[PDB]
């Protein structure tokens, strides 16, 4: 569906640029995710490598873990967007350690879980916030 | 746990990020 597509497009295109260094409301959104992703990385530099560790991702495909500890962070019954954009973020920090472990890790299983998550599990959510437009509203900077 | 301690760690930066942006 679109709000599934729109979504899996907005964090894979960032999850790749963040590895390599490469609609209208899709731009927004990555417009969005550079600005405060990029702030979440810095200064959690320390905390994200701890927690890379501790989920001890082998490979690509390696995403299991990555989905139960993501489903178990929303288990509280809190939905905010400062949670997604740190889970977002931390996607990118792991998609960087994979690229830089296997120069031709495919960033994709890890968008897939990532947006499975976010789209399967809070999608009436995410629907009522206007989806992406939520998001952009949120972390809008004048 | 590690999947306790790791949940935790995302909960506390998302929240972070949230309250900041909330204020
Ligand atoms: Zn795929
Ligand atoms: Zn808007
Ligand atoms: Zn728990
Ligand atoms: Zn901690």
């Amino acid at each position: 569906d679109d709000l599934y597509r729109q979504s899996l497009e907005i964090i894979s295109r960032y999850l790749r640029e963040q590895a390599t260094g490469s609609g209208a409301a899709g731009r927004r959104a990555l417009e969005t995710l550079r600005r405060v992703g990029d702030g979440v990385q810095r200064n959690h530099e320390t905390a994200f490598q701890g927690m890379l560790r501790k989920l001890d991702i082998k490979n690509e495909d390696d995403v299991k873990s990555l989905s139960r500890v993501m489903i178990h962070v929303f288990s509280d019954g809190v939905t905010n967007w400062g949670r997604i954009v740190t889970l977002i973020s931390f996607g990118a920090f792991v998609a960087k350690h994979l690229k830089t472990i296997n120069q031709e890790s495919c960033i994709e299983p890890l968008a897939e879980s990532i947006t499975d998550v976010l789209v399967r599990t809070k999608r009436d959510w995410l629907v009522k916030q206007r989806g992406w437009d939520g998001f952009v509203e949120f972390f809008h900077v004048e | 746990r590690p999947e306790i301690w790791i949940a935790q760690e995302y909960r506390r930066i998302g929240d972070e990020f949230n309250a900041y942006y909330a204020r």
